[PDB]
């Protein structure tokens, strides 16, 4: 069979750039600046060791973002920022100050009725 | 005030709503375009098949129109049913939040959004609802030595509510979600067991409200 | 699924006919993508509710509560708690066969190793920071002083734990042990997951086998039919293939939509538990599982999640006249 | 491969995020026809004596090559039709 999967055009908004990085899904970078991924053959995005927040989800952890001149990059998504709680047998941390935050939450209720 | 700035420039936060309105008009569009498709018949105009041919042939063709269009409905319809239930579950969730969050105070965690929940203010939106969740988020923390228990005379003292803490010297019992130290007296602490069993009990002296009240 | 390539296998003759059904081919991709998108939204909602990745401290003193079972295994190349390996062995060619005809399996956005970092974080904060990490910045608290609260949650005064700690330690640990064999010695516990994976691979097999059906057409092979049957007449034949196959997709697609809508419901149930049960302490009776609930430990499993609910069940009764 | 995304999006402004546009399949460089006498059509079709239909003659034929050209070039034949497979195409697909 053919490589298939599908072509995928990774782009920052057309407003930002007209540059795109093409992802060939689930293929070998032969039959096509090239990089081989877990999700397939990616073209036109420079691999970046610096792991950042997942921005444009691609596959298998590969997440692309536009910033650095500039070029679309591809990098292993860092899940979260890292922390290690400083923990002891009697160590406790009790908040002395707080905030009151208003977080919008949005839900559908009904949809357009038709006949 | 931050909310109104967000909405002022945010098209995305309504993505949930904007998607629902889209997906309907989408399938509505596609439903319409299916009126222009041949479906194998010689044309997608109903009458133009007729006036071209003598009807005993049209009876055959109009099948491939009907068989096509009738299907395209059942596709669209079966979609709506599925999509309806998707809204249906969302509507049930809205009733649950409207009921519990707004009309109550939700002990459930992160059902009303991050932080401990105070109240919610619903706001209507086209084919939807928008809650403003007012939540209580702690902020500034201070590392503090703690103990699960305090010996006094060999009795053990445990806090009624909150925990024994200490900056480094004076043991204070305080409520948990806010730092409000108070000197430790019997009204703060109840007696149980004795000093052997607890793991982590310290020494200290639990002041007595009553003892001074006597002395005169 | 590739609608054009699936229905009409490398043949323009059939491919042109498909254009006369209009947007069926495209709206199927629009349908399946809607599924495929929210799948990585489900896994997103469930596992990552936590802002930061916490990690357990270097040295484990919890007051006797062994966690080496459930905590990430530092010696595995993919760090996954000892238990999670029991799971990934139970759950399980279809590797390229489907991928012949345009049936593709896209990689889940989050690799399993990432899922195991979340369920490490959620489990790292649960242990050290109590429940506060879901409400904001995590607050280190002595684990034994955590469990004093989670008893106050269920109405047992904390003086029970400070006195019974050693006992409660053993009951906990010995309870964790049997969770291994509960999984290790029986393969039906994971049926829920196993059923999901099967039904997916099921319909795919069915969807493939539909390629070999005549559907009233002289031959199931499209290339052979185009090569032998005369273009004038072969048109009508290929219809019965297309009409058959094109229908047979909508059957498969509709199944996936319906089936995903179930998972979509099950995902929220997890995300509800993950938020309320793991991150907080649940007051909802038998929502977290039978008994008064203390805490829950998430554990990843293939295309699923597994919670270890630590619950408080009373035992020995004493008849006593009351007033 | 970028302009196809605008057609799929149906918007001159393609907002951020990944879009599936099209699928690419490698073209076959060339064709392999790998077949492994003469068939007695001059002995069947120019035969001198056909039996009737109560005892019709049957001749199993294999291990030879088809002269399907002059079948169509004969053109002295009243009723000649092929069911399922078309006669002209059957020149090369074989049996
Ligand atoms: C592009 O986006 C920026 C914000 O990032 C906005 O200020 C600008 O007006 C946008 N331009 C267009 C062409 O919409
Ligand atoms: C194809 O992909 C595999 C795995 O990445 C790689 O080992 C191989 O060299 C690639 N090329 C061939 C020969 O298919
Ligand atoms: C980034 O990772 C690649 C992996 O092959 C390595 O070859 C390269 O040297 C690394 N670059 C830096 C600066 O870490
Ligand atoms: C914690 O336990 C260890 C080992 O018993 C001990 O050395 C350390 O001082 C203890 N820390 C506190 C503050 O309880
Ligand atoms: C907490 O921080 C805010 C910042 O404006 C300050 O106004 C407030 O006084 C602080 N807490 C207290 C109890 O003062
Ligand atoms: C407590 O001490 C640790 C030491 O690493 C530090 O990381 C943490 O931020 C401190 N927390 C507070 C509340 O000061
Ligand atoms: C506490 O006070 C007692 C005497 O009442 C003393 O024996 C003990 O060493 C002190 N420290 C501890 C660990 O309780
Ligand atoms: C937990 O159990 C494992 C079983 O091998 C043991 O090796 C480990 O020492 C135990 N840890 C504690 C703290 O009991
Ligand atoms: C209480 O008495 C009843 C009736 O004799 C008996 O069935 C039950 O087991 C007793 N329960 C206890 C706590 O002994």
């Amino acid at each position: 069979p053919c490589s298939f999967g599908g072509v995928s055009v990774i782009t920052p908004g057309t407003n930002t750039s007209n540059q795109v990085a093409v992802l060939y899904q689930d293929v070998n970078c032969t039959e096509v600046n090239v990089f081989q991924t877990r999700a397939g053959c990616l073209i036109g995005a420079e691999h970046v060791n610096n792991s950042y927040e997942c921005d444009i989800p691609i596959g298998a952890g590969i997440c692309a973002s536009y910033q650095t001149s500039q070029s679309i990059i591809a990098y292993t998504m860092s899940l979260g920022a890292e922390n290690s709680v400083a923990y002891s047998n009697n160590s406790i941390a009790i908040p002395t100050n707080f905030t009151i935050s208003v977080t919008t939450e949005i839900l559908p209720v009904s949809m357009t009725k038709t006949s | 005030g931050k909310i109104q700035d967000s909405l002022s420039s945010t098209a995305s936060a309504l993505g949930k709503l904007q998607d629902v309105v889209n997906q309907n008009a989408q399938a509505l569009n596609t439903l319409v375009k299916q009126l222009s498709s041949n479906f194998g018949a010689i044309s997608s105009v109903l009458n133009d098949i007729l006036s071209r041919l003598d009807k005993v042939e049209a009876e055959v063709q109009i099948d491939r129109l009907i068989t096509g269009r009738l299907q395209s409905l059942q596709t669209y319809v079966t979609q709506q049913l599925i999509r309806a239930a998707e809204i249906r579950a969302s509507a049930n969730l809205a009733a649950t939040k409207m009921s519990e969050c707004v009309l109550g105070q939700s002990k459930r965690v992160d059902f009303c959004g991050k932080g401990y929940h105070l109240m919610s203010f619903p706001q209507s939106a086209p084919h939807g609802v928008v809650f403003l969740h007012v939540t209580y988020v702690p902020a500034q923390e201070k590392n503090f030595t703690t103990a699960p228990a305090i010996c006094h005379d060999g009795k053990a003292h445990f806090p009624r509510e909150g925990v024994f803490v200490s900056n480094g010297t004076h043991w204070f019992v305080t409520q948990r979600n806010f730092y409000e130290p108070q000197i430790i007296t019997t009204d703060n602490t109840f007696v149980s067991g004795n000093c052997d069993v607890v793991i982590g009990i310290v020494n200290n002296t639990v002041y007595d409200p009553l003892q001074p009240e006597l002395d005169s | 699924v590739d609608c054009t390539m699936y229905i009409c296998g490398d043949s323009t003759e059939c491919s042109n006919l498909l254009l006369q059904y209009g947007s069926f081919c495209t709206q199927l991709n629009r349908a399946l993508t809607g599924i495929a998108v929210e799948q990585d939204k489900n896994t997103q909602e469930v596992f990552a509710q936590v802002k930061q990745i916490y990690k357990t401290p270097p040295i484990k003193d919890f007051g006797g509560f062994n966690f080496s079972q459930i905590l990430p295994d530092p010696s595995k190349p993919s760090k996954r708690s000892f238990i999670e390996d029991l799971l990934f062995n139970k759950v399980t060619d279809l590797i390229c066969a489907q991928k012949f005809n345009g049936l593709t399996v896209l990689p889940p956005l989050l690799t399993d190793e990432m899922i195991a970092q979340y369920t490490s974080a959620l489990l790292a904060g649960t242990i050290t920071s109590g429940w506060t990490f879901g409400a904001g910045a995590a607050l280190q608290i002595p684990f034994a002083m955590q469990m004093a609260y989670r008893f106050n949650g269920i109405g047992v005064t904390q003086n029970v734990l400070y006195e019974n700690q050693k006992l409660i330690a053993n009951q906990f640990n010995s309870a964790i042990g049997k969770i291994q064999d509960s999984l290790s010695s029986t393969a039906s516990a994971l049926g829920k997951l196993q059923d999901v994976v099967n039904q997916n691979a099921q319909a795919l097999n069915t969807l493939v086998k539909q390629l070999s059906s005549n559907f009233g057409a002289i031959s199931s092979v499209l290339n052979d039919i185009l090569s032998r049957l005369d273009k004038v007449e072969a048109e009508v034949q290929i219809d019965r293939l297309i009409t058959g196959r094109l229908q047979s997709l909508q059957t498969y697609v509709t199944q996936q939509l319906i089936r995903a809508a179930e998972i979509r419901a099950s995902a929220n149930l997890a995300a509800t538990k993950m938020s309320e049960c793991v991150l907080g302490q649940s007051k909802r009776v038998d929502f977290c599982g039978k008994g008064y609930h203390l805490m829950s430990f998430p554990q990843s499993a293939p295309h699923g999640v597994v919670f270890l609910h630590v619950t408080y069940v009373p035992a020995q009764e004493k008849n006593f006249t009351t007033a | 491969p970028l302009s196809e995304t605008k057609c799929t999006l149906k918007s001159f402004t393609v907002e951020k995020g990944i879009y599936q546009t099209s699928n690419f399949r490698v073209q076959p460089t060339e064709s392999i026809v790998r077949f492994p006498n003469l068939c007695p059509f001059g002995e069947v079709f120019n035969a001198t004596r056909f039996a009737s239909v109560y005892a019709w003659n049957r001749k199993r034929i294999s291990n030879c090559v088809a002269d399907y050209s002059v079948l169509y070039n004969s053109a002295s034949f009243s009723t000649f039709k092929c069911y399922g497979v078309s006669p002209t195409k059957l020149n090369d697909l074989c049996f």
